[PDB]
């Protein structure tokens, strides 16, 4: 019940390259989906989507929202999975 | 116009994602896999 | 939180034996539902509808027709009991 933060930003970065072409050397803790990723708010749903469909990982619309960095999303999936 | 637009383009989709697995019925068909454990980093 | 492996064969016992016939001397945490005990798909449907109605133990579709063993039914209401 303890993914580690490499483990989710391994599974993470792997999505994102499919959605968007970024390669996971980029996919740091610490970008910014909108200014340094570039990602806009309908990719980040595909993300989320594909996110759930591979991991179990359910984010919602009033949520996903609230992510601005890669680390907010990996914090949300651990505390997340902390339950 | 109308059809490629509007109808294959969005509304046989959405109708493919409402009935999720009973789009498919008599195969049964899972919404979405097992879940898997978080890759190991790289 | 610790329903034992006895208390729930013997909860389950008595619904196998409304759904099907068989007594609960014969439900034991090895037999096949398909193969000893010759319990088929749709049985195995109301086996759970009931187990929901009674012991609020939901199991989905995808998840029943993993479940081949009584052992296996009982390992899954054990580890859904531990959240
Ligand atoms: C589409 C998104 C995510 C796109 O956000 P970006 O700022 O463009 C939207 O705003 C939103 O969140 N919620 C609205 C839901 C919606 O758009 N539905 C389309 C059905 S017509
Ligand atoms: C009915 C069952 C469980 C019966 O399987 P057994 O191999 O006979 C079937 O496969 C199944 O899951 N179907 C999903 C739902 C459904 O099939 N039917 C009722 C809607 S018409």
């Amino acid at each position: 019940m303890a993914a580690t933060q490499e483990e989710i930003i391994a599974g993470l970065a792997e999505i994102i390259e499919e959605v968007t072409g970024i390669e996971p050397s980029e996919v740091t803790p610490e970008k910014s989906f909108v200014d340094d990723l570039d990602i806009d708010s309908l990719s980040m749903v595909e993300i989320a989507v594909q996110t759930e469909d591979k991991y179990g990982v359910k984010i919602p619309d009033e949520d996903l929202a609230g992510l601005r960095t890669v680390g907010d999303v990996v914090a949300y999936i651990q505390k997340l999975e902390e339950e | 116009l109308f059809d490629t637009l509007i109808v294959r383009s969005f509304m046989t989709p959405s109708i493919a994602a409402l009935l999720g697995k009973w789009f498919w019925w008599p195969q049964v068909v899972r919404q979405r896999p097992i879940p898997q454990p978080w890759p190991s980093p790289a």
